[PDB]
């Protein structure tokens, strides 16, 4: 696990739940039942730079907005 | 320290302890990353209290 994962130089933390990694690939999963989903900024909430949360990790966080513009 | 409070539910869960802390803060309406870029201030404070 993670507390925040970084993207565009910023720090995103889940809105409910934790980061896990399966070995390969990161999900937001919800406390209480495992249930994985993939990370988007409709999941997400971004507060403050990836300088001050320690054991942050690089990831990608998936944008809806571009391939639906293609 | 090392389940925080899911060992009185069932199984014990390991969870690092800086995000049982976080999530008790989200418990009394304070948001989480308010916790984490002041972690050294609150082990400080603890500390000394
Ligand atoms: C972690 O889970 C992922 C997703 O299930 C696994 O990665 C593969 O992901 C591609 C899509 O990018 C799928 O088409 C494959 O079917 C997935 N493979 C498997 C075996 O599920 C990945 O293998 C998992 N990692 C580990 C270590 O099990
Ligand atoms: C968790 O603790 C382990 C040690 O038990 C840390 O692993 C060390 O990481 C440093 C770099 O930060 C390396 O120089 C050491 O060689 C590592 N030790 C071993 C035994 O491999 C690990 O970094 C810690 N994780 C976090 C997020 O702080
Ligand atoms: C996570 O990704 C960021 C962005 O690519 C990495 O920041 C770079 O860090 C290297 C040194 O490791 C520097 O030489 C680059 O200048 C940094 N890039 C930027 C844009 O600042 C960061 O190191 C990555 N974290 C890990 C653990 O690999
Ligand atoms: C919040 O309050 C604490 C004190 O309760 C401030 O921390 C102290 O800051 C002074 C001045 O820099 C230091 O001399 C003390 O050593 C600090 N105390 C501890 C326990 O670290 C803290 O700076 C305040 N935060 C803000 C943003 O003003």
């Amino acid at each position: 696990t993670a507390p925040a994962i970084c993207h565009d130089g910023k720090a995103h933390f889940p809105r409910e739940g934790v980061f896990v990694s399966n070995g390969t690939h990161w999900f937001v999963t919800q406390r209480n039942f495992y249930e994985p989903q993939i990370i988007t900024t409709d999941n997400t909430f971004v507060s403050g730079n990836c300088d001050v949360v320690i054991g942050i990790v690089n990831n990608t966080v998936y944008d809806p907005l571009q391939p639906e513009l293609d | 320290i090392t389940s925080g409070w899911t060992f009185g539910a069932g199984p014990a869960l390991q969870i690092p302890f800086p995000m049982q802390m976080a999530y008790r803060f989200n418990g009394i309406g304070v948001t989480q990353n308010v916790l984490y870029e002041n972690q050294k201030l609150i082990a400080n404070q603890f500390n000394s209290a």
